[PDB]
RNA sequence: GCUGAGAAGCAAAAGGAGGAAUCCGCCCGAGGAGGGGCUCGCGUCUGAUUAGCUAGUUGGUGAGGUAAUAGCUUACCAAGGCGAUGAUCAGUAGCUGGUCCGAGAGGAUGAUCAGCCACACUGGGACUGAGACACGGCCCAGACUCCUACGGGAGGCAGCAGUGGGGAAUUUUCCGCAAUGGGCGAAAGCCUGACGGAGCAAUGCCGCGUGGAGGCAGAAGGCCCACGGGUCGUGAACUUCUUUUCCCGGAGAAGAAGCAAUGACGGUAUCCGGGGAAUAAGCAUCGGCUAACUCUGUGCCAGCAGCCGCGGUAAGACAGAGGAUGCAAGCGUUAUCCGGAAUGAUUGGGCGUAAAGCGUCUGUAGGUGGCUUUUUAAGUCCGCCGUCAAAUCCCAGGGCUCAACCCUGGACAG
């Protein structure tokens, strides 16, 4: 790439920081409607039953979001609040569900790091 | 006789002493004569001699050395071009660089003649930076 | 905040924090376990120079970022100028004049509004003094001789060359900005400066 | 300001000449000196310019949409 | 015309005023040919720059009320 | 004054207040300041899987038209004009002083602050005035809501408050013209949801407190232990000192402008007195990056996770406790942007084998180019001058008890 004419045509441009969440497309976290609350398995090295809610969003997408924590109240057609963040083990799950927010209760009996799970103080 | 008459002399300098040979034969144009005139007096080289071969006046230039070492010259010469043909560079009397604090010089084309940083910093003039050595 | 907390912990961890929170040396009945065995990462060393500085002056760490930004922002040895902007802090001077035994003692002694500066009261411990100032008591403090108790038990260590303590009229003034040799605490400026390079 | 000297392109219009104006310009991000041409319509009631002559453009009252210059002659100091 | 008038330049409950000779149609905090004057009503000075106020009043930019009142404190008024 | 070559013609007025004095006016001119209307150089996003476009189109004249030049418009003549340096089309976008980042070059971006533009339910018109094709003007069409006595009417919150919807999410249907700035008036004054304040919200930036000093090294307890003990821990308990804040009382501003009076804020700010340690610490993390670690339970389960990866019986990675760490009225997660990233490279990369040299060659456009002498100076450099609004950033002072913030002056760059 000489300074003359292969480069005052253009070098090229890198695209963007590609969006790591194609939904949520305004901004960070977005209200959701539960459609399925099924349970899938990770890839080969792990072994678990991870419990994800496939959730329709208010944006216009439908997307399978993970449910953190131990206990979960989430039945059919409830309302959640999804956020970004890639669960590695599950192919397709791109998102999380916030706990302690609207119609998704905090986890049962947790006393270490409660702000990630929406549990008020005991004691 | 290629595209550049200054990468001519300069690349003959680098290729001269990277093979430790203390002798340069180059053409003697006006700007080569001026560069070796402002380069013998700054302690980098030893002598420049004009002569003729087929009535074509050339410069043979003797480089510096020291004594019998692993390499007989300790300080590697490190010549470098700046204002390439096709990308001309130009500086005011502000931008004109003190190379390594001053251990190098930046030979450049004033309206006076071609100077160094000493002889163009006191003038306050600026111009096209040919090349800086260090 | 203040950190207002257990403080021999910080003296055992950071080494002896001089003057601040004690003249009593640490672990009078303690330390009889917990071999370090020599493993300490370098980030722990630079972090302990942060908190060796941050606890010794009682600063909030965000305010210490503020003082580093001003210290870069000034011209000169930023490793020293950081220890000029944190020496001419007011309650460090009231500590250094012996107007209070400890630096929480001086910070509280200036919170409850007991210090006039140039005849005007200063209610804030983070006040930065100037050359040729005037540091006195309150008018009630000739009836409230708490400062005189501190000046009674103080004078083992004398003063560094910015201060001038007048005995009964209780006035202390700083001739000029404190020199590095003058700084009381012993630490490496480069270690702390390097740590904040990242920001 | 300056005039804009430049060659006449084609004068198959009465009182009207197209003029190439060649202008060096530093390209912004990369530091060369790229030429850009820009051709204009100039006015002449004398219409005494053939193809290929070179004139100097000076601003005047706008005569048409494009015809906003009249070109007379350069100085010619060689 | 132009109307020599103050403009609020300060915090809340501060009232540090500039004297600017802007066109009267502008909003009260706009731009001036030359921002000539100062007025600090709490307690401080008032730089005036007499030759420029005489330039604009010599031209005929009438002031407002209290700008005129500041101009009546000092002896600025000469009809030349 | 205008039209016209001249000849010639054509064109204006308004009074009011006051006893007067005089003042505000009016009509015709001529300047200036400021404000607009135009024109032009240069800068102004991506896409060639959009290659031709343009016929009032680009010129010329004549006739008109505009405040003014103009295809602004019309008749006729000429065939021009733009474009592979991206025309035309499609898509996106208010723009700039600036903000944020970056060492730097520059990358992204245009909230509040400020200047210019455009719009005012969606479209289209014109009217008056100096000035509009006018947000709260008029007329028409379209859609929509309200009233109707059924014939008809009325309406434009993208003004301030507010309701409803959408949304993860953004407030009070507040006080005042006291200042400041508008509009009108000779003055008095009037009106200003501009503006000046107030209320709610840790939304951000800054400052401050939750105690200071001593505390026998004796006890009660949690956790861990080679059962010796260690560690919570001077920590607490406990003794004194103090009152920033808190409560209970008193006083009490400037802001307001030399005729006096004139305050929504507000009896707010600030000060004085009387109790009283009283009223006040959480949230992440502790496998490596990355500072902080052991124990109990679980047994590829529950789960965690930023990447690597932990989890199949003793887990420094899950869950709990203790302890520690870092922060602090905040602490974390997420999203967006820059850095790191020399991972789009001018500063600053590569092409034998790692991604990459066209199969080779001719050559157009274009790019770069031998030596000497002379000339102009377009580039280049130097001086001076103009400008790049103010605010911001940088330096130095000054003011708020400091800081944040505000203010005064100055300037390199470019």
């Amino acid at each position: 790439m000489p300074t003359i004419k292969q480069l005052i045509r253009n070098t090229r441009q890198p695209i963007r920081n590609v969006t790591k969440s194609p939904a949520l497309r305004g901004c960070p976290q977005r209200r959701g409607t539960c459609t399925r609350v099924y349970t899938i398995t990770p890839k080969k090295p792990n072994s678990a039953l991870r419990k994800v809610a496939r959730v329709r969003l208010t944006s216009g997408f439908e997307i399978t979001a993970y449910i953190p924590g131990i206990g979960h109240n989430l039945q059919e057609h409830s309302v959640v609040l999804v956020r970004g963040g890639r669960v590695k083990d599950l192919p397709g799950v791109r998102y999380h569900i916030v706990r302690g927010t609207l119609d998704a209760v905090g986890v049962k009996d947790r006393q270490q790091g409660r702000s990630k799970y929406g549990v008020k103080k005991p004691k | 006789m290629g595209k550049d008459t200054i990468a001519d002399i300069i690349t003959c300098i680098r290729n001269a002493d990277m093979n430790r040979k203390g002798t340069v034969r180059i053409v003697s144009t006006n700007i080569t004569e001026n560069i070796v005139k402002i380069l013998l007096r700054e302690g980098f080289i030893e002598n420049a001699r004009k002569h003729q071969e087929r009535n074509k006046y050339f410069l043979v230039l003797t480089l510096r050395h020291r004594r019998n070492k692993k390499g007989p010259y300790l300080n590697t010469f490190h010549l470098k071009r700046v204002s390439r043909p096709g990308l001309r560079i130009y500086s005011n009397y502000q931008r004109i660089p003190r190379i390594l604090g001053g251990m190098g010089i930046a030979i450049l084309s004033t309206s006076r003649g071609i100077m160094t940083d000493r002889e163009a910093r006191l003038e306050g003039i600026g111009g096209e930076i040919l090349c800086y050595i260090w | 905040s203040r950190y207002r907390g257990p403080r021999f912990k910080k003296i055992r961890r950071l080494g002896a924090l001089p003057g601040l929170t004690n003249k009593r040396p640490r672990a009078g009945s303690d330390l009889r376990n917990q071999s370090r065995s020599g493993k300490r990462s370098q980030y722990r060393i630079r972090l302990e120079e942060k908190q060796k500085l941050r606890f010794h002056y009682g600063i909030t760490e965000r305010q210490l970022l503020k003082y580093v930004r001003i210290a870069r922002k000034a011209k000169g040895s930023t490793g020293q100028v950081l220890l000029q902007l944190l020496e001419m802090r007011l309650d460090n001077i009231l500590f250094r004049l012996g107007m209070a035994p400890t630096i929480p003692g001086a910070r509280q002694l200036v919170n409850h509004r007991h210090i006039l500066v140039n005849g005007r009261i200063v209610d804030i411990p983070s006040y930065r003094c100037k050359p040729q100032d005037t540091i006195m008591a309150r008018d009630e403090q000739k009836s409230i001789a708490l400062i005189q108790n501190s000046l009674d038990l103080s004078p083992r260590e004398e003063l560094p060359k910015h201060l001038t303590l007048n005995p009964f009229p209780y006035k202390g003034l700083v001739n000029q900005i404190i020199d590095s040799k003058w700084v009381g605490l012993k630490i490496n400026e480069l270690l702390v400066v390097e740590y904040y390079s990242r920001q | 300001m300056r005039s804009m000297q430049g060659k006449v392109i084609c004068a198959t219009n009465d009182k009207t000449v197209n003029v190439e104006v060649v202008r060096l310009a530093p390209h912004p991000k990369y530091k060369r000196r790229v030429r850009k041409k820009k051709k204009y319509q100039a006015h002449d009631p004398d219409n005494q310019f053939k193809v290929g002559d070179w004139v100097q453009l000076d601003k005047c009252r706008p005569i048409s949409k494009t015809k906003t210059f009249l070109a007379v002659a350069p100085e010619g100091r060689q | 015309m132009v109307k020599l008038r103050l403009k609020r330049c300060g915090r809340k409950q501060r009232a540090v005023y500039r004297i600017v000779a802007i066109d009267v149609r502008s909003r009260r905090e706009g731009r001036d040919l030359q921002k000539v004057g100062f007025y600090d009503p709490i307690k401080s000075q008032t730089y005036l720059n007499v030759p420029a106020i005489l330039d604009f009043l010599e031209k005929g930019a009438q002031p407002t009320e209290t700008v005129y009142d500041i101009l009546k404190r000092a002896e600025v008024f000469k009809e030349f």
